[PDB]
RNA sequence: AGGUG
DNA sequence: CGATCACCTCGAT
């Protein structure tokens, strides 16, 4: 359920970096561990943020009204 | 709880500053004790945080797959090709001085889940109310503002301290206590109570 | 095709049963230390083979990360606790209007993850989070 | 039963229970909350007439406050409604139903009760917070832990009842038990592991933290004990600022194994006016012995003196420790290269040890002694070689543990762990057994269908050949679930049955008591003893003590 | 089986010696047997020695028996609370079981007795047989609301 | 007070018992043929070799809370580099004329025999070793 | 993500828990402890399906 | 030789010697008169029972046996001249610290001692693991333990388990 | 429910003062400052400062409770000395400390390119 | 200049690598935890919900509102509304952002902290504009919509230290190191083997010089020299974190100084 | 009738746990009711705290009558017990 | 939810212990603490 | 019933 | 004629 706002654990914001992990993974083809250091994400529990994020939102907002 | 019969509730909560913490600056989110270990022989909690670490740092979802041939060492080799020291040890400041450790801490990141059963859901007090209409004793249950049932376990150890008289507080001014008239002759409660 | 056969507790009375296909049926003639030890092909005269020794196992057991590095107990005990544990239970949960319902904010998919999980829709549903933890004694708390 | 023998009571509060280090061993931290629901009746006197009637002006929801003023004539007044709630001129007689504040006595309690102990008066500390707090010594007793517990609260509401538990039932008065005359409350988890620590030869303090370990000490002198080392720098042992916890008039001596007055393990323990002269400190010294400091400082100082002293000791070392650090990773369960390879020749070696009694017993050669099946002895030998290759393995891994090692530490503070787990986590896990036999043959012939008819062999009846660390195999997996589950089966079994046990024997024996002429009666006044136990003596003020006329040779009697 | 028994010199020595196992009882035969020792022959069958040795001989095995469970388990419970148990099953004159058809149909009280098990028809055949209750127990003070001669109110205050 | 004993001593074994700060010295008096001497000594901070030749002094001068040295112009009763304070705990006498002395310097433990301790060894919280080279 | 396998009565979820029971129409040997006066039992819980 | 009795006298010994500064290179100002009689003086004032009747005279003596037993072994004239090196002040004091430290020791009447047994013996009962026993891996040892034995003792088993009968 | 606002961590309440200044009884010319909504970050760096005045006898601090901000300094200073006058050089010791890190910090800043 | 020395090795927009020598520990780690919480930021501090048609709940966006970073700049000549005169909020104490979104495309609408939109009267400080360091412009993904579903709010900013709530941190991790030998004997390394091959050299020992085999211990040695990295979240500039962050510590130092002054 | 005579008293010289806490019980629950204190307050103002020191003192007017088990009774004063304990 | 609705009773030799030919049948783990211990089965 | 210890 | 203590929660008639 959407991609929180700054790492649990020390705050770098995270909130920015969701649509350009999926580009990078997508639309450049790279693996998720190349794809988090590209964004800047050199410590594990700001990688743990956006790897181990699974974006419920996606199927929320298929529920029609 | 962590996914290894390891219940536990949060004992107190310190902000990022007084948290030990890593050279990187990194800061656990939890910090479970190490007397949790030995006796209750959950080893696999253990390797699912070196693996855990692992997965974090290289990007990849850790195989912790039953019977499977994913060792200890394997894990332990790749962890130490990521700058780490290969069993989970980190070196430490205190949070207080920023002072090394002088031991090092098992870190990494574990998989852990939030249970129902909160302290809030739980709370209850009362200082007189609502009593049952036959018994004329303390309601049940906290959804209806109930009395803490003294069973006659507790009552036991009250006969065992010798405290004679908290025991009468407990079944009398607390809980029930009714004055009665009693006849002489017969000694039943036959007395017809015209008061005034 | 007959490739696979539905076998009931009866019949397991009469078949020999290979716990892998590889390590337990190739042929025979320097090891992993690491690696646990495993008897051998021995007893070779069967008639089946195990799909995989993971499903020996259902739902809630099927979570855990290396029960088979686990106490017996401790593996029955987180069965039972996996049950307490919230997350998105169902994506209708908005819609729907329950006696109690518990939904974590911002589920994560474990790190550490079964086979078995793929088909029990846990990293599409989760009920916890990955959070950074040090074992040790700090301010006694 | 359900509301003569029991009943549901006011006064009374629960919730969860957590740690606390800086509460101490008689406080119990209560939620503001429950402080503002739960009220003892004070009656107006000139002696609280100015605290009375400020705590009225504080009203129901400001804490140190009160709800309900009880005049003369029977009438409450209601201090969250009521006009009058501001105005209120107190009158001696009155009743002020104040809130509960710190120091009050409070009956302390976690189910089940089948102990005296299981029930203790604790000193209110009103603290913030939704969760009840004790002091991790008083743990035991109860037998609480913090995994989810929820303890129970009650109030006295008499000044004779509030005597009655500070007087009989207070938390100081407890520590030494009547049950096993030894004490029921000792030191514990990191405060029994860091002060093994704290304690080791090894450990030297410098001014800056030991001006700060000294300082942490309440009830400190303000004296700074002369350092052990005045060479190229001022060194303090651990054992030397642990000493200041130690009062002064204290006395202990020990020996274990090795120990000569020059101590060269450092085992044994002297302590000598209330200095610590040799031996490490661990559960023997610091735990709920029979000869320990506890029981020595209760009997010797006095209860409110030794119940000081578990906050003092804890004091120091979770504050050393918090500085120090412990730890345990999974580096701490690996044994060497070279033991692992004795560890499973060890096993191999016993493996053939059971197929040649197994050759033996198939080819008739085998004899059964008087008594028993040639089957039976067959059985009890291999299940008795295999027990020996468990025992040999981990003592192998054990051995190769070293004194760095966190789960060894463990072990060697007492605080948690045994032989047992070591050996099981590194070496092999053993022999699985339910009804107290090896793994049966639930299918024909077999214990599963990926073995062969009639298959004796270790690894078919039962037997984890593998370590934890290693990982368990299907088979072993599932046969260790079996002996798993067996108790889990009685654990639940046992709770039914030792319930009612408890319930008859306490029935039974209610009413028996010591009289006025040290005769022990039930409730017809008949004899049951003549003098209570034999000696007339209660059974805390007892302890274990060398007869020195009944034992050595006539020799040395003489001498 | 192992032995601690004096030496000649004064210390006590360890001397092994053979013990024999039974699986079954006739204690009354057995120890008539030439060649035994039989101030020494033992039965875990206390109720045996009851019947063989005496109520005193008894109340010796039937405490070995129930410390027997304790230490075997590894706890210890002082003497005097397994030693009151005993003699509180033996002060009857034979082995009065800690259940509703030993100590429960005892001469006690009525309310004290109903309080354990069979519950009405105690105070059924108290209400038959005219029982009059003592008082003097815990259970009837507790009923009764008052404060009983337990420690605290085992003695009267006055001025 | 001043000087209780004094004495050059010759190390024979050095030993760290699963220890990495202290270890456990084992010396004989290089006059008197009978006078040992079993000692504690932190060799982080003052490192011992075996065979060494050390100069050993048991005192009682340079009681009150701890004051830091602080140089200023406070010069205590030390030309040595190794200083430990302590306490006596057993007088042990080793038959006929044998007697030993058992000191204790935080758990830093010792026992020194001979003869000639006499009525300068006693039963004092007041102990100070001194060594030297 | 809904597997179904419920019921829902008066807008209640309702699963019906799987009840074991023993065999029927099976033929088993029992032997009779010592009071008994038969040693040994055959027994059928036969039933129509 | 090791026995749960009343007033640890080895610590009481150990007080006297450290608050009395007992030095063992002095002679003691101690009589063989003053120990012998000491001793037996403070004996005859361990008192448990007060009746001044043969009955609960002799009741008291037997209740005293024991404990005299130990103070007799550790106070003995060799002993207290020869291992604890006493004088006469701290001598003296030890008696009186134990005849005070003895009547402290006494059980005090209104002691609910029968809750208290019962409690004692149920609460080590439900902290019982194994039904079973260590004994499991050997044939000819295999006894009814635990709770079904503490079962089997509490109702008066007619029909035990294991019966067993074991012959000297 | 029961958990204290967080403002109370910095906030002074109505009576409470930050310094609470208090005759230690045990020894003399020593006393206990009790510093009020203040943690580790003052405690350990005024503590540190204190131990480097040769006229301080004893300086240690202590939190005796983490749910409260509060902690309790001890000084102990030589006769002549007063302790508050100990605190006062160490602060201000600890500030010339600061505003010349500040300066250099500054200083090097405006070197660097980027 | 005099005291403590500062060595920058390497700056950026968001990070500061420097070596802090010449000062003691207790300094130095004042200086890091003071960094962390008590230098004062600004973050949204209430969410008035108009309108909410969204997947998400109220408090949910209301939460994650507070987590966006707003400009700090001038945080300064801003007070914190507690010490304000006013009857709640101002522009002497707050700053007033406003978030209106609806999902008028038929393709999934997303909400950016670009989004926000200032009401209050700026008076010319840096202050309250969304911190922005995203690539594409937009930094902060706050919410998703669909198409019938809009989103109307207004968020008023207030003055802050992260002590209160982790939101006012201008934080982010701070790397701390002193001694990358352990000449100082501060911490016993755990082995099976050998210390020095399981454990990895750390960067900053081509800074120091080891412990030069058979050296005897050096007991009177104390920690001096400081490897540090400030990261920042983007609210107020690294120089800035660390510039502000010993200015606090000055700061309260001397308000003990003042207290005594008092009494 | 029943009564035992001052002289000739088997029972304890020393007061018991039970009849001390009784005691301090009831003197305290008179302080907390405005009745008179026999010893002179030190800054006392807790009722139990006040009744241990009227203990301490020997100044309780209060009587403890020792039930023995055939019914007969023994009265001993607060003044003449031993507060040893 | 997956967990509740693959569970098993068994109502009144041994039928709490985890029998030979459970395996790969019922899950050895999965099963309450006591009270109905073992009666009560997941697939 | 479903669960918490 | 028995058959662990206390505590929560639900939806039933
Ligand atoms: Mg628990
Ligand atoms: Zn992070
Ligand atoms: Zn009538
Ligand atoms: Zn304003």
């Amino acid at each position: 359920m959407i991609v929180p706002v700054r790492c649990f654990s020390c705050g770098k914001v995270v909130g920015d970096k969701w649509e350009s992990y999926l580009n990078l993974l997508q639309e450049d083809e790279l693996d998720e561990g190349t794809a988090l250091s590209r964004l800047g994400l050199k410590r594990y529990c700001c990688r743990r943020m956006i790897l181990t994020h699974v974006d419920l939102i996606e199927k929320f907002l298929r529920y029609n009204p | 709880a962590s996914r290894h019969g390891q219940k536990g509730t949060i004992g107190i909560t310190y902000r990022r500053e007084d948290m030990p913490f890593t050279a990187e600056g990194i800061v656990p989110d939890l910090i479970i004790n190490p007397h949790a270990i030995p006796s209750r022989m959950t080893v696999a909690h253990l390797i699912e945080c070196l693996l855990s670490k692992v997965a974090a740092l290289s990007g990849n979802e850790g195989d912790a797959s039953p019977f499977t041939d994913i060792t200890v060492e394997g894990i332990s080799k790749l962890l130490r090709e990521h700058g780490y020291q290969s069993r989970g040890f980190e070196v430490m400041y205190n949070g207080h001085t920023g002072k090394k450790l002088m031991a090092q801490i098992f870190f990494g990141p574990t998989y852990y889940q939030r249970l129902r059963h909160m302290v809030d859901d739980k709370i209850h007090a009362r200082a007189r109310g609502p009593m049952q209409v036959l018994t004329r004793q303390p309601v049940e249950g906290r959804s209806r503002d109930g009395g803490l049932r003294f069973g006659e376990m507790e009552r036991d150890c009250m006969i065992a301290h010798g405290a004679a008289s908290f025991l009468k507080e407990r079944l009398m001014e607390a809980s029930d206590a009714f004055r009665v008239h009693i006849c002489g002759i017969c000694g039943l409660m036959t007395v017809i109570a015209k008061l005034n | 095709e007959g490739l696979v056969e539905y076998i009931d507790a009866e019949e397991e009375e009469s078949i020999l049963i290979a716990m892998q296909p590889e390590d337990l049926e190739p042929a025979e003639a320097d090891v992993d230390p690491a690696k646990r030890i495993r008897v051998s092909h021995h007893a070779t005269t069967f008639t089946h083979c195990e799909i995989h020794p993971s499903m020996i196992l259902g739902v809630a057991a099927s979570i855990i990360p290396f029960p088979d590095h686990n106490q017996s107990p401790r593996n029955t005990y987180q069965s039972a606790m996996g049950k307490q544990a919230m997350g998105v239970f169902l994506t209708n949960y908005n819609v729907r209007m329950d006696t109690m319902a518990n939904i974590l904010y911002y589920p994560q998919k474990p790190l550490g993850t079964t086979r078995a999980m793929e088909y029990l829709k846990f990293r599409e549903l989760p009920a916890g989070q990955n959070a950074i933890v040090a074992i040790a004694c700090y301010s006694g708390y | 039963r359900g509301n003569l023998m029991g009943k549901r009571v006011d006064f009374s509060a629960r919730t969860v229970i957590s740690g606390d280090p800086n509460l101490e061993l008689d406080q119990v931290g209560v939620p503001k909350s429950i402080a503002k629901t739960l009220t003892y009746p004070e009656v107006v006197t000139p002696y609280n007439i100015d605290r009375l009637t400020q705590l009225v002006r504080n009203g129901p929801n400001e804490h140190p406050g009160a709800k309900y003023v009880i005049r003369d004539s029977g009438d409450r007044i209601d201090l969250r409604y009521s006009k009058r709630a501001g105005d209120i001129q107190l009158q001696y007689g009155w009743k002020v139903e104040r809130h509960i504040m710190d120091n009050d006595p409070v009956l302390f309690n976690r189910q089940p009760s089948l102990h005296k102990m299981s029930m203790m008066a604790h000193r209110v500390k009103v603290i913030p917070y939704s969760t009840f707090r004790l002091n991790l010594s008083v743990t035991s007793p109860y037998n609480a832990d913090f995994d989810g517990d929820e303890m129970n609260l009650h109030v006295p509401q008499s000044e004779e009842t509030r005597a009655e538990l500070s007087q009989l039932c207070a938390v100081p008065l407890q520590i030494v038990s009547p049950q096993s005359n030894k004490p029921c409350m000792g030191i514990v988890q990191d405060t029994l592991c860091g002060i093994r620590k704290l304690t080791l030869r090894d450990t030297f303090i410098e001014l800056d933290q030991v001006l700060n370990m000294l300082y942490w000490v309440p009830d400190w002198d303000g004296v700074i004990p002369t350092p052990a080392i005045i060479k190229p720098k001022p060194l303090w042992s651990g054992k030397q600022i642990l000493s200041v916890a130690i009062p002064n008039g204290i006395h202990l001596q020990r020996f274990d194994e090795g120990t000569t007055l020059l101590s060269p393990k450092d085992n044994g323990m002297l302590i000598i006016d209330g200095q610590i002269i040799f031996g490490v400190v661990e559960k023997k010294t610091v735990g709920s012995s029979n000869g320990g400091l506890i029981h020595v400082v209760t009997r010797e100082k006095g209860p409110q003196v030794c119940a000081k002293l578990f906050g003092n000791i804890q004091k120091v070392v979770n504050f050393w420790l918090l500085h120090n650090g412990f730890s345990t990773g999974i580096g701490d369960t690996i044994a060497d290269g070279p033991t692992m390879r004795e560890i499973t020749e060890t096993i191999a070696e016993a493996k053939k040890k059971v197929l040649d009694v197994t050759k033996e017993a198939q080819a008739n050669l085998l004899t059964a002694k008087h008594g028993m099946t040639l089957r039976e002895s067959f059985e009890d030998n291999v299940v008795r070689f295999l027990n020996e290759a468990r025992d040999k393995a981990g003592r192998l891994a054990e051995v190769n543990l070293k004194d760095l090692n966190n789960v060894k530490q463990m072990v060697m503070a007492g605080s948690k762990g045994s032989f047992i787990n070591i050996a099981q986590m590194s070496a092999c896990v053993g022999q699985q057994s339910v009804e107290g036999k090896r793994i049966a043959f639930g299918f024909v012939d077999r214990t599963l269908p990926h073995f062969s008819k009639d298959d004796y062999s270790p690894e078919s009846k039962g037997f984890v050949e593998n370590s934890y660390l290693r990982g368990l195999t299907p088979q072993e997996f599932f046969f260790h679930a079996m002996g798993g589950r067996e108790g889990l089966i009685d654990t639940a079994v046992k709770t039914a049955e030792t319930g009612y046990i408890q319930r008859r024997l306490v029935k039974a024996l209610e009413d028996i008591m010591v009289h006025y002429d040290n005769t022990t009666r039930n409730s017809l006044g008949n004899v049951i003893q003549f003098i209570y136990g034999e000696d007339g003596m209660d059974a805390a003020h007892i302890e274990k003590q060398s007869l020195d006329t009944i034992g050595g040779s006539d020799a040395a009697f003489e001498k | 089986y192992d032995r601690k028994v004096p030496s000649p010199t004064g210390e006590y020595v360890k001397e092994p010696e053979w013990v024999l196992e039974t699986d079954g009882v006739n204690l009354s035969e057995v120890m008539t047997v030439p060649g035994i020792d039989p101030t020494r022959i033992y039965t875990n069958s206390f109720i045996d020695i009851m019947e063989v040795l005496g109520i005193e001989a008894g109340r010796a095995a039937l405490y070995k028996e129930v410390y027997n469970v304790i230490a075997s388990d590894g706890s210890y419970v002082n003497y005097r609370h397994m030693a009151l148990l005993v003699d509180v099953m033996t002060t009857q004159g034979g082995l009065t079981s800690v259940t509703r058809h030993g100590f429960n149909r005892s001469n006690t009280g009525a309310l004290m007795r109903c309080s354990f098990e069979e519950t009405v028809e105690i105070l059924f055949e108290a209400g038959a047989s005219a029982e009059l209750d003592d008082c003097r127990g815990v259970s009837e003070n507790v009923i009764l609301g008052q404060m009983a001669p337990i420690g605290t109110g085992a003695f009267d205050v006055m001025i | 007070s001043n000087t209780l004993f004094d004495d050059i001593f010759q190390v024979s074994e050095v030993d760290p018992g699963r220890y990495n700060k202290v270890c456990r010295i084992e010396a004989a008096s290089t006059t008197q043929d009978q006078c040992k001497l079993t000692l504690d000594i932190n060799v982080e901070l003052f490192p011992v070799a075996a065979q060494d030749s050390l100069t050993v002094t048991i005192a009682s001068s340079l009681t009150r809370s701890w004051r830091p040295p602080q140089a200023g112009d406070r010069s205590l009763a030390d030309d040595y580099d190794y200083v430990m304070y302590g306490t006596a705990y057993k007088f042990e006498e080793v038959s006929k004329d044998l007697i030993a002395v058992y000191y204790s310097f935080g758990g830093l433990l010792m026992r020194l025999e001979g003869n000639y301790r006499n009525l300068n060894n006693l039963k004092q919280e007041n102990a100070y070793l001194l060594i030297r080279r | 993500f809904d597997m179904g396998g419920y019921f829902i009565i008066n807008g209640s979820e309702k699963v019906l828990i799987a009840q074991e029971r023993s065999a029927g129409n099976i033929v088993q040997v029992f032997k009779k402890a010592a009071p008994s006066p038969i040693s040994h039992v055959a027994e059928i819980r036969s039933a129509l399906e | 030789a090791n026995w749960p009795l009343p007033v640890n006298i080895r610590r009481i010994i150990q007080n006297a010697q450290q608050t009395f500064h007992i030095d063992h290179t002095k002679p003691s100002d101690l009589t063989i008169k003053d120990i012998v009689l000491g001793v037996k003086d403070l004996q005859e004032n361990l008192l448990v029972l007060r009746g001044k009747n043969e009955i609960i005279q002799n009741a008291q003596r037997d209740a005293v046996t024991l404990f005299c037993c130990l103070l007799r072994s550790r106070l003995a004239t060799r002993r207290v001249l020869q291992e604890y090196r006493l004088t006469k002040q701290a001598f003296d004091w030890v008696l009186s610290n134990i005849e005070a430290q003895f009547l402290r020791s006494v059980v005090h009447p209104g002691e609910m001692v029968g809750v208290l047994a019962a409690q004692s013996i149920g609460e080590p009962a439900t902290q019982m693991t194994l039904n079973t026993f260590h004994f499991a891996g050997v044939a000819s040892k295999k006894v009814t333990s635990g709770v079904p034995r503490l079962k089997e003792i509490l109702n008066v088993a007619k029909n035990m388990k294991t019966p067993s009968l074991t012959v000297y | 429910m029961n958990a204290p606002d967080r403002f109370e961590l910095f906030l002074l309440g109505e009576g409470e003062s930050k310094l609470k200044i208090d005759p230690d009884t045990k020894a003399p010319n020593a006393v206990v400052i009790t510093f009020e909504k203040e943690d580790h970050t003052l405690g350990n760096l005024i503590r540190a400062e204190l131990l480097n005045d040769r006229k301080v006898l004893f300086a240690a601090y202590k939190v005796e409770h983490p749910f409260f901000a509060r902690f309790k300094l001890r000084i102990q200073t030589t006769e002549g000395y007063d302790p508050k006058d100990a605190l006062k050089n160490a602060c201000n010791s600890i500030i010339n400390k600061l505003g010349a890190l500040k300066t250099n910090f500054e200083t090097e800043w405006n070197l660097q390119t980027l | 200049e005099e005291g403590p020395q500062v060595k920058i090795r390497e700056a950026s927009k968001d990070n500061v690598d420097f070596i802090l020598s010449n000062v003691d520990l207790a300094m130095a780690n004042s200086l890091r935890r003071v960094m962390i919480a008590e230098i004062p930021t600004l973050a949204i501090d209430s969410v008035e919900v108009e309108t909410n048609t969204t997947v998400l709940a109220d408090e949910f966006i209301a939460h994650r509102l507070g987590l966006i970073p707003l400009q700090s700049m001038d945080i300064e000549q801003l007070e914190y509304s507690r010490d304000c005169f006013c009857e709640d909020h101002c522009d002497k104490c707050s700053v007033v952002l406003t978030l209106q979104a609806f999902g008028e495309s038929e393709s999934t609408t997303n909400v950016y902290s670009k989004d926000l939109v200032i009401v209050s009267n700026l008076m010319g400080r840096n202050i309250g504009h969304p911190i922005i360091q995203d690539k594409e412009g937009n930094g902060v993904l706050i919410c998703k919509l669909r198409k019938g579903q809009e989103l109307k709010l207004t968020c008023v900013a207030k003055k802050g230290i992260a002590k209160e709530h982790a939101k006012w941190g201008p934080a982010a991790a701070i790397e701390f190191e002193y001694d990358p030998w352990n000449k100082l004997k501060h911490t016993d390394y755990w082995y099976e083997q050998d210390s020095a091959k399981e454990w990895p050299q750390s960067k900053n020992c081509e800074y120091e010089d080891p412990p030069n085999e058979g050296d005897p211990f050096d007991y009177k040695a104390q920690a001096d020299t400081f490897y540090m990295n400030v990261e920042s979240v983007g609210s107020i500039p690294v120089d800035q974190v660390v510039v502000r962050g010993i200015d606090t510590l000055q700061k309260k130092v001397a308000s003990i100084l003042l207290a005594l002054t008092q009494m | 009738e029943k009564a035992i005579p001052k002289d000739q008293r088997a029972t304890t010289p020393y007061m018991t746990k039970y009849e001390r806490a009784r005691i301090l019980g009831t003197r305290a629950l008179q302080i907390s009711m405005n009745a008179p204190v026999f010893v002179d307050l030190e800054g006392e103002t807790d009722p139990l705290r006040i009744a241990m020191k009227e203990l301490a003192e020997k100044k309780i007017p209060l009587v403890i009558r020792r039930y023995l088990p055939d019914g007969s009774f023994e009265d001993w004063s607060v003044e003449e017990l031993i507060v040893d304990l | 939810t997956l967990s509740h609705l693959r569970r098993t009773n068994t109502p009144i030799a041994k039928p709490r212990q985890l029998h030979n030919t459970h395996w790969g049948l019922v899950c050895p783990a999965e099963t309450p603490e006591g009270q109905a211990c073992g009666l009560v089965k997941n697939l």
